[PDB]
DNA sequence: ACCGGAAGGGGTAATACT
DNA sequence: AGTATTACCCCTTCCGGT
């Protein structure tokens, strides 16, 4: 296992949650404030690598993805087992800004090029912290990060659909592929 | 190309280091308590705006300062100070009020200075209350600049009330958190009898003062260290957690653990537990979990699996896993810029002294400033009782010069209260204001002779500091964390 | 839960994180020449009071400053630009002058940042010249608390007298420096030509700027790539170092590099030498060795064995060893949010529109004070007209309000020329002051007349942008570092 | 025969003194810090860090028995350390490591100490400034150092820096 | 394969004492 | 080996253009 997990107390997958959050200080933080009978924090660092550029054998060796597919306990490709996870519900939980939408995108192709089928199931998740009471999660506290994302009672999630996969193939490479051109031009047209 | 020697060279350098580490790096100040670090850090948060009446303020900005204008050191030692003087559980009192993801007792480590925020605490602007009134000493930075205090006012016993730890060459200084409820009576018996000696004194603290209480409750096992640490200034007490015994619904027996001694870590505590349980050690243990939620504090639960009903795997816990350990008190102190060691009696005394030479210096300082006030008023009330003639004089002048001879020359009157006269606003012409100088100067001269008394007479200064004493202690108090029992 | 979907979440993010990246992160602004972080960094060192009268301070202290008030970023990417504009080698002007180990151009990092200083230099002072005058817009910063400017008054052409380099989400930029005499040319022909059309400005404007003046010397070669990028945008220029041949006493003929193109590595340039010379393949080398010391410059030594006449090697070394390089001119830029590539003629014109801007906005602010000023030096002159009454109604007053509803009453006056004289000091009461009001109104009534006859024509604007302008040529300026050559 | 070696701690001033030297005849080596005490750690220990290490192989010659002068890379070793305490103490330790292991090289002249001018270190200094006071031959002053008596030197280290606390904190206090 | 704005994080030493 | 002030340092990713 990873030398980062903070694995949580119950043995069952069907009650367990995973959290993916950026960084080390908000990690810590959501440590404190978590419950540690259903929640395990997944500490990673910095930007993800790009999946959908980089070649099979680069990505392969990226000490994070390696992370976290050793966390997730499910393989890869065509080794995809679905009885062999760990969490039902992994929880992408980043920051409020821009780099924190960029670090969030490349985890969501990260995991749609290499486990479709954990996004097909409805597994993955996406947290939303509160705006204003906040640049940042590592300003936030155990107490006010439990009051409002890690509480069962009160929180928001949003679970990520796939209606049609060949609409989404083309514009994960569109969006993040090895063209610029066609990348410049989607940013113009939808920048109006 | 001089031909100096070895011996010569390495004695120098060492000595000077060696020097330079006792004294201004790590050995305490009897009459404040703080470390040059320590005080630095306070200084400019309180100079730079930063107080609890205003927002929260980024550490990076009062770590930045203290490093340019007065502390020129690193940048990690400045921050791992500023994280420690905020932290519940290392200081008994804390100095900083921090807002962000501070540590945890366990092995987290803080977050970085671009997160985390700062400022002071109601009970750390005690401790610079008047710094402004000549109350302390200030001397030139190391680059000449500015200047910077050579101790803080300190109007708390901060060194007794949060304790001291340090490492210098040669030495070391351990001193343990005291309360200060309790040790506002021994100050006030010190107060109420400076004429008693040596033993009586002693006596009358070591009666007054139980002994040490730390931030993290715990328990103290014994007597006999306590009182050893404070008549000779070298002891060792004995410290001890809480365990807790409790059943389930099926039968099989637990046991709790939810306190544990002073700077014991958790998860270090929780590790060495399991793998003395997986190694042949202890009696016997089924498995080991850790339940500590943050709305609940510290919970770690270990279950027996059929024997010794929680008897003797108690014992084995306290003498095999430090749930039981000890604390080497040893007290020492600079004082006058040279290490010594030092009992009780001593620490309240030298604090005695320093709250008396404050409360004089203050006293002397507003007297000053009041004279001074009162000459300019003087003088000004005596142009007023002439106002006719001041202002015709005035008018019928060629300039400011000729007019500021002519007043002198006129009403008897030297500088500096002729410039105050021609600073008149005419907004304070009317008959209210023509009045209320009057109101003024009989306040002013009744004022002076007020702190004329204060002065002449100690046992007014002495109630001056047993009433401002009693005050910050009836706001700011707190209990007896630390239950203290027999053998 | 919510169904938030896959391909809406996805354009959402990637979209928003484009356009922050394309509009605040790597574009400049083409009124001021800067990015973001080298306006806010810039900004706060002149708010901060870090100005070239004063002396060195320490950067931490205006890192701290950028980064807890403006720029809510690490302070990596901060202290980075902090010592990538004091760079000769990188700037063609600096905009911060800086004290310490600020880096070299091989391989060595800039010093951490606790042991360099820096200030601000007369250049960036004139970038931010009146800038409290109303210039520029304001906006509040991420947490509210304060203003800041979102663009420098840049007196003097940044944007093209320094260059620009910048990576974005689909696109890049890459603007040369060039030279300030011939910029300020091309102005004054822009500003005595507002009437000319495209042509005719690009035209002139391309006769009177040459090309690109790097601030490393060099040479360039031909004439059409600069050109092409001065019409289309869009170009390459070619750059080439300065080798000199010569002999020793034995008889040996040696290669001296004395220049070498821009944005080369020193460390880097000898480490290609020595690898492509010990693969073989490039000429017949003898050795390669580095003598740049600090009073001599960049100087390299190459030695050729006995062959070659040393003709033949320096083609080699033009064709194989990045001693003759292409730079990829690329002009883009941010007009009113939008990214555009722009020619030369457009990059004068629109300079040329923010001069005249400010200098309206300031001429509008200046009158607008002088008017507000004249009210109370006529209330006060009115009433010095009636200065004893105004006294005695004083005199026989009970309260402030009461002497201002008579002397509202009596002197016509408004509320504000009332205050103004209640808080008149008696030292203003003698003649030479009373003479002294009046020659303050007469010039004040001349101030106001002049300001608004500036802003009734404006050929006068333009005669003030090119006085302005030419005495901050005539006070900084250098030659071409960079000569031209044919093919 | 004609080069020396001037021995810094950190790349700030390694690198400022480096951009600002005669590179004919002048050699610079930085550190990472604080030295390992070798008269408290074993030997199997010292020999292990990565400085210690970097330290011979710039020197060239042996340590301890197997030491050979005709080895001798540069004929001048200065070593070099900022005019705060902690560059009194840092220096101190690295005339341990040469006491200790390369005994034959200092009594023979082949040490140095340098004397920067009185700033809170060499890292502030830039390339001109560390020319005309520190580095100039014909303007720098340097002190060396001699051995007179080997058992009082002996002694004295082994006081100063070994394992009794007792005997230094005895020493420290009385003088 | 760098050029420049951005994200994030670990590891060697001194010095005492239990 | 662990407490607390001190000294110093490097190594992955994103985003184009040649
Ligand atoms: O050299 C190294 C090698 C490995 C390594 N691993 C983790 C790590 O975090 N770091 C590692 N390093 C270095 C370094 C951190 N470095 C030093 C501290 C600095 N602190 C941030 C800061 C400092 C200051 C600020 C704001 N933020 O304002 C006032 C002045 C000082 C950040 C960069
Ligand atoms: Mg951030
Ligand atoms: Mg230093």
């Amino acid at each position: 296992l990873p030398g980062k997990l903070a694995d949580c107390r119950s043995t069952d997958p069907r009650k367990s949650e995973l959290y993916v959050v950026e960084g080390d200080s908000a990690g810590g933080s959501a440590k404190s404030g978590r419950d540690s009978m259903f929640q395990a924090i997944l500490p990673l660092r910095g930007k993800i690598i790009n999946v959908e550029k980089a070649r099979i054998d680069r990505v392969l060796k990226n000490t994070e993805v390696q992370a976290i597919i050793t966390a997730l306990g499910t393989g890869i490709h065509d080794e995809f087992d679905i009885g062999k996870l760990r969490y039902h519900k992994i929880v992408l939980m980043a920051d409020a800004d821009v780099d924190g939408q960029h670090i969030s995108t490349l985890l969501l192709t990260l995991l749609f090029r290499f486990m479709r089928p954990l996004i097909e199931n409805g597994h993955v998740f996406l947290a939303q912290p509160p705006l204003y009471k906040y640049k940042g999660l590592g300003e936030m506290d155990a107490k006010e990060l439990w009051e409002t994302t890690m509480d069962p009672s009160v929180r928001v999630l949003r679970q990520v659909t796939l209606d049609d996969a060949a609409a989404a193939d083309e514009l994960f490479s569109i969006l993040m592929g090895e063209d610029v051109d066609a990348r410049r031009s989607f940013i113009t047209r939808n920048a109006k | 190309i001089e031909p100096v020697d070895i011996e010569q060279e390495m004695q120098r350098s060492y000595i000077d280091y060696a020097m330079s580490v006792i004294v201004g790096r790590a050995l305490p100040e009897v009459r404040d308590g703080l470390k040059p670090v320590h005080r630095r850090v306070l200084y400019a948060m309180f100079d730079s705006g930063f107080r609890p009446d205003r927002s929260h303020a980024k550490s990076a900005r009062s770590v930045a300062e203290t490093m340019g204008n007065y502390h020129p050191h690193g940048d990690a030692s400045i921050y791992d100070s500023l994280v420690r003087m905020a932290q519940p559980w290392s200081l008994r009192y804390p100095l900083v009020d921090g807002q962000g993801n501070f540590g945890s007792p366990g092995n987290d480590p803080p977050a970085a200075m671009r997160y985390t925020e700062a400022r002071l605490t109601p009970l750390a602007m005690e401790m610079l209350r008047e710094i402004d009134e000549e109350t302390v000493d200030f001397i030139p930075n190391y680059d000449g600049r500015v200047q910077e205090p050579t101790v803080l006012p300190s109007r708390f016993p901060n060194l007794l009330a949060n304790g001291s730890g340090g490492i210098a060459v040669g030495m070391a200084t351990n001193i343990p958190p005291h309360n200060l409820r309790e040790l506002a009576d021994a100050v006030f018996w010190a107060l109420e009898n400076h004429d008693a000696d040596e033993e009586e004194t002693l006596a009358a603290v070591m009666g007054r003062v139980k002994g040490p209480d730390f931030p993290t409750a715990g328990l103290i096992v014994g007597s006999q260290g306590t009182a050893d640490a404070y008549k000779t200034g070298r002891g060792s007490i004995r410290m001890r957690g809480v365990v807790e015994v409790e059943e389930d619904s099926r039968g099989r027996t637990s046991l709790v653990i939810t306190e544990l001694p002073y700077q014991v870590n958790h998860d270090n505590f929780i590790t060495s537990i399991a793998e003395q349980v997986r190694d042949g050690k202890l009696a016997g243990i089924s498995n080991i979990e850790d339940q500590s939620s943050d709305r609940v504090g510290l919970r770690i639960v270990i279950e027996i699996k059929r024997d010794a009903v929680a008897k003797v795997v108690i014992n084995n816990l306290y003498k095999h896993t430090q749930l039981q350990t000890s604390f080497g008190a040893n007290m020492l102190a600079i004082v006058d810029g040279v290490p010594r060691t030092l009992r009780l009696d001593q620490l309240i005394r030298y604090y005695v002294d320093h709250q008396l030479d404050v409360i004089v210096r203050r006293t002397t300082y507003r007297l000053r400033k009041a004279n001074e006030r009162a000459h300019i008023l003087r003088g000004l009330v005596k142009a007023l009782d002439a106002l006719d003639e001041v202002i015709a004089l005035i008018r019928a002048s060629e300039t400011v010069d000729i007019a500021r001879a002519g007043l002198i020359e006129l009403l008897d009157i030297d500088e500096i209260q002729a410039q105050a006269i021609l600073d008149m606003q005419l907004r304070r012409l009317a008959a209210l204001e023509r009045q209320r100088i009057i109101d003024d100067l009989a306040k002013i001269e009744a004022e002076i002779a007020d702190l004329e008394d204060i002065l002449a007479k100690p046992e007014r200064q002495r109630g001056i500091v047993r009433d401002e004493l009693a005050e910050i202690v009836d706001r700011h108090g707190d209990d007896r964390r630390t239950r203290i029992i027999a053998i």
